[PDB]
Formats: C-alpha cells, structure tokens, sequence
C-alpha cells in the first residue's frame, strides 16, 4: 500500500510549481516526480490527467486530441485538486513542463528553465505591438472619467494607524518577493501563450533601471 | 444525579411569592404532627417576605438562607425529626430534610429538583412579555423584585438591574418569579436587561431548559419563549431591510406576518429557517388539521414520513452530471457576460416535485 | 474595501460631551479647548478644561486602602470672596439656563446643555430653530445630527447604569450635611434624584463622601462638609459658617531657607460630602 | 573599519589610547535605515489601501477584478493608482488635468505580454488599456507566505542585536495583491511619463526597451522624486547568466 | 411688496413667481463615450 494523502500533497505541490500557479519556491526531485505520477495512476478521479502526462513519455512534441466532454473533465479535475480561476492553457502549460521534465536527465543539480512551448508561429514583441495595438485602436472606451477630478486620500489617521498595526507582522522582503515573482510568471504565460520570445534581458532591465534611478 | 424521595418539590409560577397556605405539619413515625416549621429561602433578603404570622398550625417557625454544607451528601441529607422543612426556590442541593415529606416550593426547576420523584406542577394560561432591547424606563432590583411588586404590577417599561456581585443562579431565579409575574399581568410589560449579551443569552438558555424539565414533568407548553441575541440581530435586520421601524414592529409579530405564506404556498418563511438554524447552534416540520402532508424545510412531505424520502426515489443524472451542470454554467456566463461570481446547482426533490 | 464587513473596530474615544461643540456656520471655522484627559476611559465624561471653564471645578484622586484604591474627586476652583450665583458649583436644572449663559455662548453647547438638563422643549426649540435657519439641509442637519446623536449615546451610556446604581443595594450614597444636626444640609438625596441620571453620575464622580463604610470598616476622610446641595445645585459653600480660603495660587529670604525641599500641604478644598456605603470591594 | 583616540591632560603626557570598531556603527546605521524605509513602504500601502477604501466598495479586491461585468469599479481603481503614483512623484498634484478614458480588454490576441496596463492616446485624449484576465491571474497566483527570502557576520549581529514582538480581512495574502497592483500601476505609470514627455515614438521605443527608462527618468525621479518602490530592494533573475546564455 | 413686516419677495396678488435656483466618487466615474441649444436663455 503506499500514503495517498503524501503522494497527493507533493502532487499538488509539483503540479502548483509547474503550472505557476504558486510563487511558493521550493526544491523538487524524482521522488516527488514518483509521488506525483503514481498518485494520478491510483486515483480513479485523475485518470485522464494521468494519461496525459503519460502520453509525455513519447516525442511529446504534439498536441494532444480530445473531445470538447474529455477537456471538460480534464480541468474539473485539475481545478479539484488545486482548489481554484483554470483554463487550458494551464493544462498545456502543465504537459509542455512535465514533458520536459520527464524526457530531460537524471542529473546531480536541478536544471532551471522557462516556460516554452505553449499554444507554432514565432511572433516578435514589435510584431504584437503592431497588432495589439491596432486592435485596442478599435476598441472603444467602455468608460472615463472627467478632467481634473481629486484623488480620494483617506483622513482617518486612526484608521490609517489600525491599519498599519494590522499590516506590521508581514516581512516586506516575502511580500516583495512573492509580488515580483506573481507578476514574473504572468508575463512568461503570456509571452508563452503568445508564441514571442520572452526577452529576459530588457526584464533584467526594469531591475537596472530602478537601481541606477535608486543610486542617484 | 439521585433525589432522595423523602423531598416533595411543586413548581408553580404563583411561587414566586411564598405559598404560606400550602405549608401544613409534618407527621413523624408517632404521627405525631411537628408545631416547629424552618423555611429555607436562596437569599436573606427573602426571609424579609415570610410572614410567620401566616402559620397557625405552627407554634416556631424559623427562616434561614439554605446554604450548600459541603460536608453532607445530598445522595442522604441528614434527616431533623425536630422540624418540618420547607425549601422555597432552592438553588443548592437540599441537604437536609424534616419529618415526613421535606416540603418544596419553587418557580424554577433546576437538575436537583428534575429528578425528584414527587413532583407537582401547577399549570397556567400563558401571557407573555414584551422583549424591548433598547438603550423613561423604571429600575428594578431584579435581586428584590418582591420590593417592586407594585410598579412590577402596574407599569409597563422595567429597566432590570442586578448588583454587580450577584450571582448566576439568583439571575435566573429573579429573572424567572419576573416573568411570573408578568405571566400574571393582564397588559404585557417592555423590559431590557442591563447585562452583557453573552450573559443574557446563557440566561435565556438555561430559562429554556428550565422550561424543558418542567415540559417533561408535564408541564403545559407556553408559548411565551425568547429569543438568542443573534436571532434578534437578524430581525432587526430583516425589519430594517424592509423598511420596518423597531420600536413600531414586535418580533412575535414580525413572525406571525408569514403565517399567510405558511400554508397557502407551502412554503416555509426564511425568517423561521433562521431562526430554527439559531436555535439548533444553541430541521422545521409542520403541517394543519386534516392535512396529509406536512410542509418542511426539506419542502413536502408525506405525514409521519421521514424529513427524506428514499434515496433512490428520483433519478438526477440526467442532469445532476458535470457536463449538464458546465453547460448551463457557460451558457450563463455567456449571455450574461460574466466571468465571476455564477453558480450553478442541480435541483434535487425529495418525496414530492 | 479593506474591513470586514461591518466588524466595529475598537479604538479611543474622546469622553468630554463638550468636544463635540462646532460652529453650526460651516463657513466658520471652529475648534473646542479639549484637555487630553478626555482620552480615558474612566468615569468622567467631561475633560478638565470644560470642567474648569463651566462649573468651576478640577478632578482629583483620592488614594484609598492594602491595595491602593482611587477613588475620583473633584475640588473646588471658587474663591473665597465669590458670592451669589458664583457660589453654584453645578446649577440645577431650575437654575443652569441662567448660570450658564446661553445666549453668549454657541448654539451647539446650548443644545448640549439642554440636552444634559432634561430640557426636551429647549432641545425641540434649537431643533425646529436650526431646521428654519441657514443652509440646514446642505450640512448644518447632518452636523446638528450628528451632536445630537453623540450626545445621545453619551446620555444612553450613563443613565442606564445610573439608574440600576440608585436602585442598587450593595452600593449606597447619600449626598447630604452628615451632620444631620444642621440646616443647609436638607433634603440633598432628593435634590440629587431631582438631578438627570447623566449629571447624577458626574456629581457621583466628583463629590467625595465625608464618610465610606466598606464591609464593617469606616474611613471618616472630613470631620465636615466642603460643600452643599440646594435648589440651586451644587454649592461651593461652608454649611456651618465662613468660607474656607481658596488662594487659586495658579492657572487663572530667611523662609525659603528654612523651607527648602520640604513637604507641603496642599490648600486645595475638596469635595467633601454625604455618606456612602459599599459590601465587598467591587473594584 | 577601525578609529582610535586619544585623551591627554595638557599639563600632562600620560595619554590613554582606545580603538573603536567602526562595524557596530555600521550595524546600527543598516538596522536604522531598514526600519525607516520598511516604515515608509508600509505607511504608503496603508495609505493605498485606505484610500481604495474611502471609494467604499463593497467587494473586496480581487472580487472586484473578478467581476468582468463591472468596468466601473475597475476603471476607478485603477485611475486612483495611477493618479496615487502620480502624486507619489509629484507631491502637489492631486489631480490628474486631462479626463481620461479606460478600456478593458478580455482577449489574448488584445492583451499584449509584459504591459498589463498601457497607454494610447485618440490623438484628442489619453486611454488606458486594461488586461482584467491579467490582473486576475496575478492576484489569484497563490504565495507564499511561509518562506523567508534573503556577510553573515553582520546578519547574526543584527539577530542578536534586533528585537521582535511575539479586525481587517488583510492577511499577507491580500497585502501582496495590492503591493502586485501598486507595482504594476507603477511600471505602467513610467511608461505614461515617458510618453507623456517624450513623444508616442519614445513611448514606443521605451515599451521595446525599458532600458531607456534609465536616463528619462532618472533625469527628474532620483532628483526630485520618491525613490521607486522597487528600490526597497535589489531584484534578479535566479540563474540569469545561463538563462541568458540559452 | 411692502408693509409694516417689512419688504416681502411677495406678489401683489395670485400664487408667487416660479424662482428657481471634487472627492472622486464611484459615481463620478462616466459611462461609454457616448434641446434647444443654438438658443441664448
Ligand atoms: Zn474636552
């Protein structure tokens, strides 16, 4: 017999990492690859998640088939175990990263990577300038405000001091960090899913800048 | 809990004033009858409303505040042929007894008296008071309320107040002979009790289980109940909602506006669900005369038929499947475009559609 | 929105019901003199300042015991040669509208004082007054509701808790000349019922008695009365004879040398009056 | 590093000689600016968050950009971000001049990667795009609100030397989502100036490469300006130079 | 009107003249972007 309950917990941990849907940072290993996969097997409910990622095993560089009712049960099933809010994208998200994790290596140091090989044609950023913004052109504006208006700072200084009593006992550095990795990961998702090159470097940037701005 | 039997307790809403007729000699073995009488009461100040003059068939009678003697079981109180007792609204357990029957009186009916084999039960129309929870009120010394008995019998806006040292069972037995005498006023009376809200709610439960014992000694159902502090937040709630001012609409009242809903839709007013729902953390069933089924929170159901019929009574898969329940969900989401806050939930039925 | 729904969060509260007073003309700017002693949650619902300024009067404390109890007191502010009206320590109901001069002071702490004194027709009077006066509807209702409305709590928070201590019987008071063998004593209990529950409470907490039975023990703290209780209110007035001398040495060689660092009796005159009793501690 | 002083009587040559280590003054200096800047950032995310409830909505934050349906809501909490940075750069400014306008797009192929929030103007007024499914996604990823994130010498001084003290919705959770909508309005709100005071091609130029930022900021932000939020720490990419040479 | 009350926005006679007369808000905020006007009043 094998700890079901284990086996789920670091399931769900591995499969919160590879889907990004938890800054939470943490080490992982075969043994929770292990853990996770015979988890899906014994679990009648996760059946056709555990065919999918087995279906990875193979060139894995395919898009797998399925009908609009096996979608469905896919991500009711994935939304059950995460507790969430999910779409298909995960899904594919979740295959391309399995997929690379089970064809990569045994290897004595982890291998850090990103996101890639999510919904074919390469498009650049000036590409998706282009079209993007022809087509918020178009758009119109759902609603606006007047000229000048007044920003609507609060006055309860006892409220603000309630506040700040109630926000002391959070470490700045974990709300930073957590803040920064949220936005990090929604970008590659979205760089992901649309098929154009992540620039790292320029991403980089935007931390240079606040620093060169910062050393002035 | 064992009672011994040689106690005989009658709970009557009259004794929040001491029975003085009711008292008569006990006999002893000899049947020889006991001129000497000791009336126990829960506090001194009591001692000041019995009249000794009222015992003719006593040539001493004596009166002193009952007090829990550690040092006797009250599995066997010590017995006092010298004397007959009498204990009048007791609240420690009784360790003593007199010749013949130890005689007791009270308006309250705690666990040591709840099983007492020898209980008598007065019974009484119901008349209810008037709960008026609101910060030209008249003062009483709930303590004393005996002291107040004119204003407790004449007006009608009481400010209950208890010293701060007084303890939880006299709460309970002023706030029971107060309500006693209210069950006596012919117009009911608006009263708020200067006590936390936590505390009046354990009071109001433990009244409540009072009345339960006296139920299962066989007392009369009243309807004059009360209400948990949370159950007339949500009154108030409701009646706020729907335009009501407080002071102008009673609870009772407020209730009783859906009985027209009750019966001719079959429906179960949401204002008695919750308050059942308040009640259970301190299921509805009801039905009319001559009617064949019984209208519940579950919704129909056959009389004397379990509040849910067999499980595998209606087939749900139909539609009671993901792929129908998804479908309906997307389809409201579309055409309402949305994107939170939209549930969708298969309808289950229980005996009846 | 940041707070639960609801949820009534927890914090001071200014205590002085004259800390609510504003100009009910919007277009004037007002602030009240609120000594900082109005922030604590103790038994006085007045701050010093206002105290000082409307009834002549300053809180003390009277240390009492093994464990050293405080008891609140107040003392007199009136001088020796004050007479008259002057000598009103705290006017009655029959006499504040007089003592206190509403027409020179701002409409806001008129409606106060009317609403103190249980003056309903005063308070209708300002009210409908107010309602026929200036842009009431654009601001000056919602202020005027507003002062209302907290002086209202206030009221609501004392006389409740006044009522159930007069009809108390652990704890008793009796603000009279224990000195029954005299005569500007009289009937000092009733005048005091006369009194509204609120001000019941303040003359509670200011005026000390000459004596306190706890339990079986007796702390006689005056062989007299400091003041008195007439028709008129409370007085700052000896009731056997001639006024105590009240320097006022503050707010409105050869001896030094021997008097250096040296204890000093203090020539404040307390409050001191009446009987009181208690049963246990209570505290 | 290290001082020394020297006391001595003037009549008199018996000098005493004492070294002073200057690492306990450091250690001080570093645990004072710390708290005065966590002080700072935390007054302004209270700040933040009050004001967003002065507009008294019911909903709480995510909620509300859940809520497609309800632009409203959405537009103004972003325009009182956006004028709250603005204000944060430009103390005297309490308005915004200029009305604006506020779509909200709800597609990929109109979102565009990297820019949630972004600018354009309909050559007569400014609109600002909205990528809702975005903001939802950044504000529902779950955190971590158990790990800690960090000379060893001076780290155990300061543990040593440092203390520690053992009816809002807020936990860290919901903290986090509003630093995450303040920094994102943030890194928006330098785009719009650059725009604003650089012409739509240097907007564009900039969207390309925010390295531009550098000099088109720190012209007048390091100068006159609260420093960036991000400047409360040094941010990196973990593995960054083989990620790059990928 | 005059009389002995004083000066009175009053009519000689029948009924009286007709006399008719930023804090960002949700509300504030507008909606999409998007009778006798050529008239002075
Ligand atoms: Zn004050």
């Amino acid at each position: 017999l094998i700890n079901m309950r284990r086996y789920r917990n670091a399931a769900r941990k591995l499969i919160h990492h590879y889907s990004l849907n938890s800054t939470s940072s943490t080490e992982y290993k075969i043994s929770d690859v292990v853990m996770t996969m015979i988890f899906l097997l014994r679990s009648e409910k996760y059946h056709s998640l555990f065919k999918l990622l087995e279906t990875t095993f193979d060139d894995y560089t395919c898009r797998p088939q399925m009908t609009q009712v096996q979608t469905d049960t896919l991500l009711d099933a994935v939304r059950s175990l995460l507790e969430m809010t999910i779409d298909l994208t995960t899904v594919d998200i979740m295959r391309s990263s399995f997929a690379r994790c089970f064809n990569s290596p045994i290897m004595r140091y982890a291998k850090i990577v990103l996101l890639q090989n999510v919904a074919d044609k390469r498009t650049t950023l000036e590409e998706l300038l282009i079209e993007r913004g022809e087509k918020i052109q178009m758009l119109q504006p759902q609603q606006y405000i007047n000229s000048g208006t007044e920003i609507p700072f609060c006055d309860d200084a006892e409220f603000l001091n309630r506040l700040l009593k109630h926000i002391d006992p959070y470490p700045l550095s974990r709300m930073y960090y957590n803040a920064a990795n949220t936005m990090f990961y929604t970008t590659m998702e979205n760089y992901a899913v649309s098929n154009c090159k992540f620039n790292i470097e320029d991403y980089n940037n935007i931390f240079k800048v606040m620093e060169n701005i910062r050393k002035h | 809990m064992e009672c011994p039997f040689q106690i005989q307790v009658c709970i009557s809403d009259r004794f929040f004033a001491f029975p003085h007729n009711l008292v008569e000699p006990q006999s002893d073995v000899g049947n020889k009858l006991i001129e000497n009488l000791i009336v126990y009461v829960p506090t001194d100040d009591d001692r000041l409303y019995i009249d000794k003059k009222q015992f003719p068939k006593f040539n001493s009678v004596l009166v002193y505040r009952h007090e829990h003697d550690v040092n006797i079981d009250s599995r066997s109180p010590k017995k006092t042929a010298s004397a007959t007792i009498v204990y009048w609204n007791p609240l420690v357990p009784i360790t003593e007894i007199g010749a013949g029957e130890t005689r007791v009186f009270s308006v309250l009916l705690t666990n040591n008296l709840f099983y007492c084999n020898t209980m008598i039960v007065h019974h009484e129309n119901p008349k209810c008071p008037i709960e008026f929870t609101y910060p030209n009120l008249r003062p009483i010394a709930c303590e004393i309320p005996l002291s107040h008995f004119k204003e407790l019998v004449e007006s009608n806006d009481f400010l209950l107040c208890f010293n701060l040292e007084t303890s939880t069972m006299v709460k309970i037995l002023s706030l029971k002979r107060i309500f006693c005498i209210f069950q006596y006023r012919k117009q009911p009376a608006r009263y708020v009790i200067n006590l936390p809200h936590e505390e009046i709610d354990n009071l109001y439960n433990k009244l409540n289980w009072e009345r339960t014992r006296r139920l299962m000694k066989g007392d009369v159902p009243s309807n004059c109940a009360t209400v948990n502090r949370s159950s007339l937040k949500y009154i108030k709630q409701a009646q706020s909602l729907l335009g009501i001012p407080d002071y102008s609409q009673t609870v009772v009242d407020f209730v009783k506006m859906f009985q027209k809903i009750i019966f001719p839709y079959q429906l179960v007013p949401n204002v008695i669900i919750k308050l059942n729902n308040f009640d259970q953390m301190v299921k509805i069933r009801l039905f009319c005369k001559n009617d064949s089924i019984a209208i519940s929170s579950s919704g129909i159901v056959p009389i004397n038929m379990p509040d849910f019929s067999p499980p595998n009574t209606f087939d749900y898969s139909d539609y009671a499947n993901r792929t129908n329940i998804n479908f309906v969900t997307q389809r409201v989401l579309t055409d309402g475009g949305f994107s939170s806050g939209i549930t969708v939930t298969p309808v289950k039925y229980n005996y009846y559609l | 929105l940041v707070p639960v729904g609801m949820a009534p969060r927890q914090m001071r509260v200014n205590r002085c019901i004259f800390a609510s007073i504003v100009s009910f003309d919007a277009c004037i700017t007002y602030k009240s003199p609120c000594s900082p002693d109005a922030y604590h949650d103790d038994g006085w619902f007045i701050c010093n300042n206002h105290l000082i300024k409307r009834f002549k009067m300053s809180k003390m404390v009277l240390p009492i015991f093994d464990n050293q109890f405080k008891m609140t007191i107040a003392r007199h502010l009136v001088g020796n040669k004050e007479r008259g009206i002057k000598r009103i320590l705290i006017p009655s109901a029959t006499n504040y509208q007089d003592v206190f001069n509403l027409n020179s002071m701002m409409q806001a702490e008129q409606l106060i004082f009317h609403l103190i004194y249980n003056n309903e027709n005063a308070v209708n009077t300002i009210c409908d007054n107010l309602k026929y006066t200036e842009g009431f509807t654009s601001n000056t209702q919602r202020v005027i509701h507003s002062v209302y409305a907290t002086t209202k709590s206030i009221l609501d928070t004392t006389n409740p808790n006044t009522f159930c201590s007069r009809v108390s019987r652990d704890e008793l008071r009796f603000f009279d000349v224990t000195n029954a063998r005299a005569l500007r004593g009289g009937a000092g209990d009733q005048l005091f019922n006369n009194y509204s529950g609120f001000l019941q409470n303040l003359i509670r907490r200011a005026v000390a008695p000459e004596y306190l039975q706890i339990d079986t023990e007796e702390l006689r703290f005056r062989n007299c009365a400091t003041c008195i209780i007439d028709e008129t209110g409370l007085v700052a007035s000896v009731p056997d004879g001639p006024e105590l001398y009240n320097p006022i040495r503050s707010s409105d060689r050869e001896l030094d040398r021997t008097l250096s660092g040296y204890e000093e009796y203090p020539t404040y005159v307390p409050l001191f009056l009446g009987y009181q009793i208690i049963n246990s501690e209570n505290n | 590093n290290k001082v020394r002083t020297v006391t001595e009587i003037v009549n008199s040559d018996e000098k005493i000689q004492k070294t002073y280590e200057l690492a306990e003054f450091d250690l001080k200096n570093l645990s004072s600016l710390e708290s005065y800047e966590t002080l700072k950032i935390k007054l302004a995310l209270s700040k933040y968050m009050a004001m967003l409830s002065t507009l008294e909505m019911t909903q709480p934050l995510l909620e509300i950009f859940r809520n497609k349906a309800d632009t409203r809501q959405i537009a103004a909490v972003v325009f009182s971000t956006l004028a709250f940075i603005h204000n944060r750069f430009h103390p005297l400014v309490t308005n915004f001049t200029n009305k604006m306008e506020f779509v909200v797009t709800e597609t990929n192929d109109t979102s565009i990667p990297g820019e949630p929030i972004l600018f354009t103007e309909n050559e007569g007024v400014l609109l600002c795009s909205v990528d809702r499914p975005s903001i939802v996604k950044m504000l529902s990823r779950e955190f971590d609100t158990e790990a800690l994130v960090n000379n060893c010498n001076v780290r155990i001084a300061k543990t040593f030397g440092a203390s520690k003290r053992k009816d809002f919705s807020i936990t860290e959770v919901e903290a986090t989502q509003y630093l995450t909508l303040l920094l994102t309005v943030e890194h928006a709100y330098l785009h719009y100036y650059i725009f604003k005071n650089y012409g739509v091609f240097e907007y564009c130029k900039s969207l390309t490469d925010h390295s531009l930022f550098t000099n088109k900021l720190r012209s007048t932000m390091s100068t006159k300006t609260s420093n960036l939020l991000l400047s409360k720490f040094k941010f990196t990419i973990e593995d960054f130079d083989k990620i790059n040479s990928n | 009107i005059i009389d002995e009350t004083g000066l009175v926005a009053s009519v000689p006679d029948g009924p009286e003249l007709y006399n008719p007369i930023n804090r960002l808000q949700i509300r504030n905020v507008l909606k999409f972007e998007g009778t006798l006007s050529g008239y002075e009043e």
